[PDB]
RNA sequence: GCGGGGAAAGGAAACAUCUUAGUACCCGCAGGAAGGGAAGCCAACAGGGACCCCCUGAGUAGGGGCGACCGAAAGGGGGAUA
RNA sequence: CUCGGCUUAGUUUUGCCGGGGGAACGCGCCGGCCACUGGCCGGCAAGGCUAAGCACGUCCCGAGUCCGAUAGCGCACUAGUA
RNA sequence: UCGUUGCGGGUCCGCUUACCCGCCGCAAGGCGGGGACAGCGGCAGGCGGGCUGUUCGGCUGGGGCGGCACA
RNA sequence: GGCUGACUGGGCCCUUGAACGCAAGGGGCCCAGGCGGGAAACCGGGGCCUAGAGAACGCUCGUGCCCCCACCAGUGGGGGCC
C-alpha cells in the first residue's frame, strides 16, 4: 500500500484548481448538459468514434428481442482438458469412485450441466452430464472412456 | 339449503324482475329519509350474517345513502402542466362503500366499523349499509368474532402452564405406546 | 418517365432469367395490432399534450420511384427503387 | 439437539439439473406418520410442522426417529410446544379510516394481489431506500451510466 | 405508522409525453410500534410451503419522445417463528 | 366483459376508481406472461384475528481521530429571551 | 348515445308513480303544473385565448428587413 | 441490328472527411450466380467525368421448407434477424 497527497493540497494558491482561466469551473454547461446527454447533437462524434457508423447502434436503437431468461438453461460447460485436471485432484482426496473399473464422475454434483471439447483427455473416463458437444464425446472416447447423456 | 341460500335469491337472475320492482316504491322513502338512518334489521339479512352481523345488544346496522359517479375532482386554478389539468374522468382511489363506511363513522362516534355491503342504486345515489360494534358492551366483549376488533387478552401464565402441562402428559403416554415401537 | 410492364429479369428462386410483370408498390393498411400501434394507442390515452412528434414542414418534390417485379413462374417478388423522380407511367 | 426439517430446493429450468438441499419450515406429516406422530402431538414435543409439505424425506425420517428415541428416554429434553403461547389483540381504533376494512383491502389491492406488489407498498419501498439511499438508490441513472460505459470501454 | 387529496421549480442542455414524485404539502385515523400475515401462492412434472424486515437476485427482466431516465418478482442466505 | 381515468416494470399481460353490462356452484369455480381448445400441474377468491423478528427519538444511559464562545444547536449566560 | 326509464293500448297515443317546478305545512302530508320529457352522471363529436403550459432557429462589418454565403 | 447489367449474393479500395478522429451519399477494382451484345477480344452493377443527397423510434412491403411467444400440444394473433 503506498499513499500519495490529495490534489487540494498542490491546487492552494493556484486560483483557478485545474480548471484554467478562461473556461473555468462551471455548471452543467461545461459537461454540456446534465447525465448521460447529447449523444445525438454535439456528443455525436463519440458516437460515431465507438459505435455503429450510420445508425449509433449500441448508443441508440433496437437490435432482436431477449429469449427470457425464467425459461432459458444458464449454462455451466467444463472442458474436457479442465475435467481431467479435476477428476485427478478428486481421486487424491479420495472423491471419485471406480464404480465399473474405470472412473466415473458426473458433472451435475459437480457443479456443470455441459461438456465442451476444449483440452485434452488423459485417463479413461465415464462422465455422466445432461449435454456434451461433439469433440468432447470424440475425445473421451478416444481415451477409453464414454459419455452417458442423462435427461433434465 | 339454509333459508339464507333461499334470501340471497332475490339479488340472482332469478328473482331479480320482483326484487327490482319491490325497490322501485321502497327507494322512494329512503330518498326522503336522513342520509345515515339507524335500522332495526339488516336489508339484506343472509349478506349481513356472512360480513359478522348479530342481533346483540351494542350492534349498529345504519344505511347509508350518497352521491354516485366520480369524486369532485376539482379544476386547479394555477399553472399545471397539461397532463395535470384535466377533470373529467378523474377518480378517486376511495371506493363509495369506504367512503359510506367513514360517514356512518362519524354519526357514531366511538363506535367501530365492521364492515358494509351494497343495497341498491338509482339514478343518483347509491345505498349502503354499514355494521358496527359498541367494544364497551360486555355483549359484544367476549364475542369471538367482535373481540378480534374490541381486544382480547390471555396471560402467558395461563396458556404457557397449560402447555407445559399438556407436553410432559404426552411424553409419559408416549413412553408406553410409542417407544417399543420405534425401537423396534 | 416511360417503364414497360414486362422485363426479363434474374430470378434468386429459379436462378434464372424469368419474365416478371411490373406494378406500383403500394403500402400496406398500418394494422391495429401492430406493437407500436399498441404502443401508441396506450400513450394517446390520459391526459396530456399531443404525447409525440408530428412534422409539419416537407421539402421533398418527389418520392422514390418503388416497383415490384413479380416473377411469372414461382411468384417471387422483387422490390426495387429507380430513384427519386415523379412518378412512372408504366407502359 | 431437535433435528431440523430438510428440503429440496426448487430445481428451476435455469438450473439446468444442479440442485441443492435447504433447511425446511418443518417435518411434513407424512413424515411425521412413519414415526407415530400427528401434528398435535409433533407440536406438542416443540418440533415445527408443516402440513402443506407433501414430500416425505427418509433423511427426516431418521433424524426424528433417533431423536425421539432420546427424548423418550430421558436422554433429551424437548422445548417448548411449538404453538402460541401468547394472546395479544389490542382494541382497535379508526378502523373504516385507515383503509383496514374489506372496503379498503379491495382498493389497495390486498384481495388481488400479494402485499409486495400493491402500489402503495411499492411508494413506500422505493421512499426508504431513497431516504437511507441504500442499494440502487445511491446513484440516480446508474443504470444508462453502466450502459454508456461498457460501450465505450468494450467497443 | 395507516388511508385519501396532491403540485411546481428543476432535469431532459428548448419542450409538451416523461421525469422530479405518489415527493413537498393538505385532510382524516392509530400504536408503543404500525402496517402485513396462514395459499383461488409459487413453480415445472423436480419440488417449495403464513408474514414482515435485513443481505442478494439486480440496475437483471421489463417500462420509456426505446430519450432522459425508471425498475421488479420468483429463487438463495439470514433475524424470528404460531 | 366493456368505456373513461389515476397508477404500476406489468408490457395485446399491474392494481384500483367511476359509468354501463354481469356468472357459476364442488359433476363447480380460479391460476399457470396475448386469446381460445385439449392435456397436465397447482389451488378454493369475494368474512375476521394473530406474538416474535423491522421504524422513530420529546425522554433516559453510554461513547467520541467531532466543536471549543464569530466555533459548536438560534441559545455554554435572568434564549425561542429582549 | 348509455343509464336513470315505469305502466297500459296500435314507432304512435295515453297514464302517473318515478323525476322535476311552485304553493301550503314544524313535520307528517296535502294542492297545482310538467312528465318518462326534462334534469343528473358516464362516454362521444363540435365551438371554445374564457383559462393553463410552452415555442417563437442560425449566420450577420451591431440588431432588424433581405439573402441562404445553412446541404 | 440485337437487348435490359437501371441484375442476385458478397469483399476490397478512393472521395465526402488533406497530413489527423468522423455520418449518410457518390465513385473504382474484383469473386460467385445467371444473362445481353459480339467471330472474338472485350464490355455492361444506369446516363462520357466532376452535382440531383437523409439517423434513431414507428409503419409498410419483400424474403426464409427461417427463429421466438413463459408447463405441454394445437389454432388465430404478435415479435425477431436480413
Ligand atoms: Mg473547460
Ligand atoms: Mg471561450
Ligand atoms: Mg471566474
Ligand atoms: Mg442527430
Ligand atoms: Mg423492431
Ligand atoms: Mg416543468
Ligand atoms: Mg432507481
Ligand atoms: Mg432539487
Ligand atoms: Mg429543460
Ligand atoms: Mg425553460
Ligand atoms: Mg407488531
Ligand atoms: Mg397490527
Ligand atoms: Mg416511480
Ligand atoms: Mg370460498
Ligand atoms: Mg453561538
Ligand atoms: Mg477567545
Ligand atoms: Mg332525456
Ligand atoms: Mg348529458
Ligand atoms: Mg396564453
Ligand atoms: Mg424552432
Ligand atoms: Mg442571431
Ligand atoms: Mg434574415
Ligand atoms: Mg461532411
Ligand atoms: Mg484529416
Ligand atoms: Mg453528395
Ligand atoms: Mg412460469
Ligand atoms: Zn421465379
Amino acid at each position: 500500500v503506498r499513499r500519495f497527497k490529495r490534489a487540494t493540497k498542490y491546487r492552494r494558491g493556484s486560483r483557478t484548481h485545474g480548471w484554467g482561466r478562461v473556461g473555468q469551473h462551471r455548471k452543467s454547461g461545461g459537461s454540456g448538459g446534465k447525465g448521460m446527454v447529447g449523444f445525438h447533437k454535439h456528443k455525436w462524434s463519440l458516437v460515431m468514434k465507438y459505435g455503429e457508423s450510420g445508425t449509433g447502434w449500441p448508443f441508440y436503437g433496437k437490435h432482436g428481442f431477449k429469449q427470457p431468461e425464467t425459461i432459458s438453461v444458464e449454462w455451466r460447460p467444463i472442458n474436457v482438458g479442465r475435467l481431467a485436471e479435476l477428476v485427478k485432484e478428486l481421486r487424491e482426496r479420495g472423491e471419485v469412485r471406480e464404480e465399473e473399473g474405470r472412473l466415473v464422475v458426473d458433472l451435475l454434483k459437480l457443479g456443470y450441466n455441459k461438456l465442451l471439447g476444449g483440452g485434452h483427455m488423459d485417463v479413461p473416463l465415464v462422465v455422466y452430464t445432461p449435454v456434451a458437444s461433439k469433440a468432447a464425446v470424440e475425445k473421451i472416447a478416444k481415451a477409453g472412456g464414454e459419455v452417458r447423456i442423462v435427461s433434465l | 339449503p339454509s333459508a339464507y341460500q333461499y334470501m340471497a335469491m332475490w339479488y340472482r337472475k332469478v328473482g331479480r324482475e320482483v326484487h327490482e320492482r319491490l325497490m322501485r316504491s321502497v327507494l322512494i322513502k329512503w330518498r326522503k329519509e336522513p342520509a345515515i338512518v339507524r335500522v332495526e334489521r339488516p336489508f339484506r339479512l343472509e349478506r349481513a350474517r356472512k360480513l359478522g352481523y348479530k342481533p346483540k345488544q351494542g350492534v349498529v346496522v345504519a344505511r347509508v345513502r350518497l352521491i354516485r359517479g366520480p369524486f369532485n375532482r376539482r379544476r386547479p386554478d394555477s399553472g399545471r402542466r397539461p397532463k395535470r389539468m384535466g377533470v373529467y374522468g378523474i377518480t378517486a382511489w376511495k371506493s363509495w362503500r369506504q367512503v359510506a363506511e367513514e360517514r356512518a363513522a362519524r354519526k357514531f362516534p366511538g363506535l367501530e366499523v365492521l364492515n358494509s355491503y351494497w343495497v341498491a342504486d338509482d339514478g343518483i345515489y347509491r345505498y349502503f349499509e354499514v355494521i358496527l360494534i359498541d367494544c364497551n358492551q360486555p355483549t359484544i366483549q367476549r364475542d369471538p368474532l367482535y373481540s378480534g376488533i374490541c381486544g382480547r387478552e390471555v396471560p402467558r401464565r395461563r396458556l404457557a402452564r397449560r402447555l407445559r402441562e399438556r407436553q410432559r402428559k404426552l411424553i409419559e403416554h408416549l413412553k408406553k405406546t410409542l417407544l417399543p415401537k420405534l425401537k423396534g | 418517365m416511360k417503364f414497360p410492364k414486362s422485363v426479363n429479369m434474374y430470378c434468386p428462386r429459379c436462378n434464372t432469367y424469368t419474365q416478371h410483370s411490373v406494378s406500383n408498390y403500394h403500402g400496406g393498411q398500418r394494422r391495429s395490432l401492430a406493437e407500436g400501434q399498441r404502443r401508441y394507442e396506450r400513450k394517446l390515452k390520459g391526459y396530456g399534450s399531443t404525447p409525440k412528434p408530428k412534422q409539419k414542414r416537407f421539402a421533398k418534390v418527389n418520392k422514390k420511384v418503388t416497383l415490384v417485379f413479380t416473377c411469372t413462374k414461382c411468384g417471387y417478388k422483387i422490390v426495387k427503387s429507380l430513384g427519386r423522380m415523379k412518378k412512372v407511367e408504366l407502359v | 439437539m431437535i433435528p431440523k426439517p430438510v428440503v429440496q430446493v426448487p430445481r428451476s429450468i435455469k438450473s439446468g439439473g444442479v440442485t441443492k438441499w435447504k433447511e425446511g419450515r418443518g417435518f411434513s406429516l407424512g413424515e411425521l406418520k412413519e414415526v407415530g406422530l400427528n401434528a398435535e402431538q409433533a407440536r406438542l414435543l416443540g418440533l415445527p410442522v408443516d402440513t402443506r409439505r407433501d414430500s416425505v424425506w427418509p433423511q427426516n425420517v431418521e433424524a426424528l426417529r433417533k431423536w425421539l428415541i432420546e427424548v423418550l428416554e430421558g436422554k433429551a429434553t424437548p422445548p417448548e410446544p411449538t404453538l402460541p403461547k401468547v394472546v395479544k389483540v389490542k382494541r382497535k381504533r379508526g378502523r373504516a379510516f385507515r383503509g383496514l376494512t374489506s372496503a379498503g383491502r379491495r382498493s389497495r389491492g390486498l384481495i388481488s394481489t400479494r402485499f409486495r406488489e400493491t402500489h402503495n407498498y411499492k411508494f413506500k419501498k422505493k421512499a426508504k431506500e431513497r431516504r437511507l439511499k441504500k442499494r440502487h438508490e445511491a446513484t440516480k441513472g446508474l443504470g444508462n451510466v453502466l450502459r454508456i460505459s461498457r460501450i465505450i470501454n468494450e467497443s
